[PDB]
């Protein structure tokens, strides 16, 4: 869900004729990278929504119906002696919220996540000034590292003939 | 008792749509129900006490619109809704006769 | 329940059949000014349709049941029907009717001018 | 705690707490009985399947079965489906236990008061830490 | 702001009223019904202009209530207020929620998170105030605020108020 | 006429100059021709308001300082209209109270002095209603003035509204 | 007598040509449901009762059940139960804490009258306890019944 | 017109069609032998002009939907060698009024 690996859906014929559709886990290198720059990205860009909603001021809620009510409808649910805004279901003296007292504590915390996350994006700079090669389940068969000597697993590729995916 | 389709069909032949109006409605289900002018859907939150419309989505609250339906009405346009049609009500033409 | 031999026809079940048998512009646009068709070249018909007399008289009547002025000298008539059944006698009724054409086009022509036939 | 959601129905006029108020069924109204004032009108009074929340409590669901025209390679996968769920576990061991009491009141033909009785019992005294390694028949027979 | 703007409106006239002043028993109801109400779409309408000639066509009968409506094109001016505007006004309210300033017809509630962190709540002072290192904001004080939030029911309308801006407050 | 949703605009805003669609620089009147929209400073409405009160006075006959101002004002609303004057009141009052221009040929003379700027009705109302002195309090008054108007010029203008200033 | 109607005597039908007893049948049983949620046969009481139908309760005697030979009308409860409720609740404003039960009474057809016939009490299968009351009147032959 | 005899090639029903304003139209001499027109229940067919045509819409306000239809594939459609959005007076006997006009355009 992540796309660190993927999977690839091949059977053979071993000897035995016992033979399953096993699947193999490899990994996408420039689909893996493309999903970490857009997670860590996007991951930003909401940390950034998160902090500008906390940012406009903070409104009222009522703790009885616990529902909030921004500045803007409190001012047509203040009183009639013009002190405190009143619950338009509880009739309830609406009480202050925290959007803003916790801005400097969002900075702090976008501040963290950033120096933390710099190795990510110093390595991306590096694999975008530089040059990748797309591989595949095909590509990445020429570097294998076997993993076990009773392997059922057969790494050699089987093409077919009419698949037109 | 049942003014039904053939009851109706010969009030029809009569002539007499206003009383036509009146067994459907008045004498049957006469519903108040708010729609608003961006969608004609009925998702239009009304608090009568407040003098507050407010449609979600369209965030429009000087655009609502009163009609009177049959409740059988609103709950057909409600089961359309249900099952993934939106029957659009609009209170003004936008095509010629 | 109910168990009668009598066999009253349920009406309004024609569904039982129906899965028996279930297989086998130039002059005038928008809502200009133009749609007032004008007085001198009004096509429709002078005299007033039954349709027409039957809502005047319901609309006078409700009006006068709710309290409007009478445009008549009333005879000891109390019920507001009768009341506009002799509002249109001597054409005391001032109202107009809109007939709309198919196209969307109307004629504006009054109760007065109106003739009373039927 | 929590929203008060609650209708009061009062005469506006008569402002007498508590009300005198008359259901009128057959009017399908709602009246103040000191002054005759009609508060709610159109009152409300088949389409749905019983289901009483104390015996199964709160469990909604549906089988599935043959109909007019059913080929019978979709229901099999589809009855595989609900009973491959393991959210309700623990719903499908206890009506497996309100079937064998009823089984076994049925043999005995007991009546349905004992049986609804001994089913309560069951599902009060069931997922209980003092009850858990008492066998199921004695769990059965102690209901019953 | 004020403006001058076409408005139209349907109103409803009860039979009662259909006689040969008909004509005045709806320049009457546009009165005491357009003057001084308020719309969210068109803002607080406060006085209607050139009443000698007010656009009134032929209004149609209701089907079933049997009461005549009339589309009635009329001008008058009005006061619409809008986000990020900077208007003048006085005070009426005080609270530790805020401050009220009545501007035009409308009040403008001013909340305690937008005024400069020098000036503070004072309740002891009679009538109740705020008060700052170099001005002080009470009842009946002229005060130049702006607007940066504005809600508009179809009966209602509601502004906020800062005055955290330079070159704003008290004038 | 298309029948798209269309839900999506932006928030009306005095600084971008989005006062909403029906408030346009164009609108179509009930003699239906175009015509810019009308937008008032606070003594030119105060004018037309009083105008229409004395006019609406007239009609119903044939069918200065501050103190004397609002008594008189007050007996012209309370003769003239019924029901439902508190709002108009409150106008009166605050029109009266924050009114820049006392008569018709001074307001006019700032109506044509603003429009021989050839500048947007709401900047200029806006200039005519609010009390300013500088040229960089007026740019930061009115956001909307900004890349519109040079300083000199800017600080000129509002030089001959503070020596219209009377009273 | 056109259409199919008919001219009967009236002085025949006061000395009884074509008169009629009607006899119907009410049965009502009280259930457990559960433990403490259990139906039960008794002359409820509107201090204590919650939704209490508008027509009398007094024809009941003790046991929720009216005697035979008492004459009943519409809407007349015949037969008492009531059902225990949960307390401390907010429903119609009318509600109190003395309300433990809740009014699950059989009246009589609200176009009908006659006399109690006849009160069975007995069990049924599973030993609840129910009862069947016979209210009888008398259909006397008049315009539009049926010959 | 052609008249054939029996049949007409499918690899020439594909070229029967040629460069406007020049049209081919075929007919049987077996559907041919037979005048249809004749027939009393056959009512008069007028091709009407443009001008005819739109002085029809205009007095009966009328839009190109909502006339009566004649399929192009009509026997008096092929008779008339009617063409789309032409219209055809029918005048026919009613027992009624006499004499009715009816009109119906060519779809
Ligand atoms: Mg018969
Ligand atoms: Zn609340
Ligand atoms: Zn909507
Ligand atoms: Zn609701
Ligand atoms: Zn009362």
């Amino acid at each position: 869900s992540d796309r660190l690996i993927s999977i690839h859906k091949q059977r053979e014929y071993p000897p035995n004729s016992k033979s399953v559709e096993r699947v193999y886990y490899y990994v996408k290198y420039p689909h893996a990278i493309d999903a970490i720059k857009w997670k860590v990205h996007q991951v930003v860009q909401r940390l950034k929504d998160d902090l500008d909603k906390n940012s406009e001021p903070n409104g009222y809620m009522c703790p009885i119906c616990l529902t909030k009510y921004t500045q803007l409808e409190a001012v047509q649910l203040l009183n009639f002696d013009r002190t405190e805004f009143l619950c338009s279901l509880c009739d309830e003296p609406l009480v202050e919220d925290d959007s803003g007292k916790k801005n400097k504590e969002k900075q702090d915390k976008l501040n963290r996540l950033m120096d933390q996350i710099q190795p990510i994006i110093d390595s991306l700079k590096k694999i975008d000034d530089s040059r990748i090669e797309e591989n595949t389940f095909e590509i990445a068969l020429a570097r294998l590292i076997p993993p076990q000597n009773q392997s059922h697993a057969a790494y050699t590729y089987n093409p077919k003939k009419g698949s037109t995916m | 008792l049942r003014f039904g389709e053939m009851e109706r069909d010969c009030m029809i032949a009569h002539g007499a749509a206003s009383f036509l109006k009146e067994r459907l409605m008045e004498a049957s289900d006469a519903f108040r129900v708010h729609i608003c002018g961006i969608c004609g859907l009925m998702t239009v939150i009304a608090k009568l006490n407040h003098n507050q419309f407010e449609c979600k989505g369209c965030d429009n609250k000087i655009d609502i619109y009163q009609i009177h339906i049959p409740y059988a009405a609103k709950l057909l346009f409600q089961e359309l809704m249900a099952m993934n049609i939106t029957p659009r009500l609009y209170t003004d033409r936008s095509r010629d006769f | 329940n109910e168990n009668f031999e009598d066999f009253d026809v349920e009406h309004f079940s024609d569904e039982e059949t129906y899965e028996e048998k279930p297989q086998f512009e130039q002059i005038r646009r928008k809502t200009l000014k133009e749609k007032a068709i004008p007085k001198d070249q009004r096509a429709t018909t002078p005299y007033m349709t039954k349709y027409e007399r039957a809502r005047i008289l319901g609309t006078r009547a409700l009006q006068i049941s709710m309290n409007a002025p009478v445009f008549v000298d009333l005879e000891g008539e109390t019920d507001p029907l009768r009341i506009a059944m002799k509002e249109l006698a001597e054409k005391k009724i001032p109202l107009v009717i809109r007939r709309y054409l198919p196209d969307g086009s109307f004629e504006d022509w009054s109760v007065e001018e109106l003739i009373v036939d039927l | 705690r929590g929203p008060n959601l609650n209708i009061v129905l009062t005469c506006p006029e008569c402002k007498v707490y508590p009300p005198k108020i008359v259901e009128r069924f057959s009017e399908g109204d709602v009246v103040c009985a000191l002054c005759g004032l009609v508060l709610s009108d159109k009152l409300v009074d088949r389409v749905g399947e019983a289901s009483n929340p104390l015996l199964d409590g709160n469990n909604l669901s549906t089988r599935i079965g043959k109909g007019e025209t059913t080929d019978m390679r979709f229901t099999k996968e589809l009855n595989k489906a609900q009973g491959k769920n393991v959210m309700d576990k623990k719903d499908n061991e206890v009506q497996a236990a309100f079937a064998k009491i009823t089984m076994l009141c049925d043999a005995a033909e007991l009546p349905k008061i004992v049986k609804d009785c001994a089913k309560e019992a069951y599902k009060l005294c069931h997922d209980e830490k003092t009850l858990k390694g008492k066998s199921m028949e004695s769990i059965m027979a102690a209901s019953i | 702001m004020f403006f001058i703007k076409d408005l139209s409106l349907n109103i409803t006239l009860h039979p009662s009223f259909f006689g040969p002043r008909m004509k005045q028993y709806l320049k009457t109801k546009l009165l005491e019904e357009v003057e001084g109400s308020c719309t969210g779409k068109f803002g607080y309408i406060l006085c209607v202009l050139d009443y000698d000639n007010i656009d009134i066509q032929r209004g149609r009968i209701l089907p079933t209530d049997g009461s005549a409506e009339f589309n009635v094109k009329y001008r008058a001016v009005v006061f619409k207020p809008f986000k990020g505007e900077v208007v003048d006004g006085t005070v009426v309210s005080c609270s530790q929620h805020g401050f009220e300033v009545q501007v035009g017809p409308m009040k403008v509630f001013v909340t305690k998170h937008l005024m400069p962190q020098d000036l503070t709540f004072n309740a002891g002072s009679n009538p109740p105030s705020y008060q700052s290192s170099e001005d002080v904001i009470t009842i009946k004080s002229r005060i130049r605020v702006k607007i940066e939030g504005c809600i508009s029911q179809v009966s209602s309308i509601h502004a906020i108020g800062s005055i955290k801006e330079d070159y704003l407050g008290a004038i | 006429r298309r029948r798209r949703l269309k839900k999506v605009e932006e928030e009306e805003n005095a600084a971008t100059l989005q006062l909403g669609q029906e408030f346009q620089l164009k609108q179509i009147n009930h003699q239906g021709e175009e015509e810019e929209l009308i937008a008032l400073n606070l003594s030119e409405a105060r004018l037309v308001i009083k105008e229409a009160l004395v006019e609406r006075r007239r009609a119903f006959k044939r069918s200065e300082t501050r103190e004397k101002e609002l008594e008189s004002i007050d007996v012209l609303l309370e003769q003239t209209t019924g029901g439902n004057n508190k709002d108009l009141k409150n106008t009166m009052q605050y029109l009266t109270n924050f009114s820049r221009f006392r008569d018709q040929e001074t307001v006019g003379a700032v109506i044509q002095l603003l429009k021989s700027t050839g500048l947007h009705p709401f900047e200029v109302a806006q200039l005519g209603s609010l009390a300013c002195d500088t040229a960089d309090e007026a740019k930061t008054l009115i956001p909307s003035l900004n890349n519109k108007i040079s300083d000199d010029e800017l600080e000129r203008i509002l030089k001959e509204l503070s020596n219209l200033e009377t009273l | 007598n056109q259409e199919d109607s008919m001219i009967m005597n009236q002085s025949s039908i006061d000395r009884g040509l074509f008169r009629s007893l009607f006899f119907r049948s009410y049965m009502d049983q009280e259930k457990k449901y559960g433990m403490s949620i259990t139906e039960t046969f008794e002359k409820p009481q509107r201090t204590n009762t919650l939704r209490m139908k508008h027509g009398t309760y007094d024809k009941l005697d003790d046991d929720g059940l009216i005697a035979p030979g008492v004459r009943v009308s519409g809407e007349d409860v015949i037969i008492g139960k009531t059902t225990p409720i949960s307390p401390d609740e907010e429903e119609l404003g009318q509600r109190t804490a003395y309300h433990s039960k809740r009014d699950a009474s059989t009246p009589l057809r609200s176009t009908e009258n006659g006399i109690v016939d006849q009160v069975l009490v007995t069990t049924n299968q599973d030993g609840l306890k129910f009862v069947k009351v016979r209210v009888r009147t008398t259909k006397i032959p008049q315009i539009g019944d049926k010959f | 017109i052609f008249v054939y005899q029996n049949n007409i090639t499918p690899s020439a029903m594909k070229l029967v069609p040629s460069i406007p304003p020049a049209t081919i139209e075929t007919f049987n001499e077996a559907a041919l032998v037979v005048n249809i027109t004749h027939h009393e229940l056959v009512p008069k067919h007028i091709r009407l002009s443009s001008d005819e045509k739109r002085e029809l819409l205009k007095r009966y306000r009328l839009k190109e939907s909502q006339l009566p239809r004649i399929q192009r594939a009509d026997p008096v459609a092929l008779y008339l060698g009617l063409k789309r959005g032409e219209v055809v007076k029918i005048i026919r006997k009613s027992e009624t009024s006499g004499r009715y006009a009816s009109y119906r355009i060519c779809m």
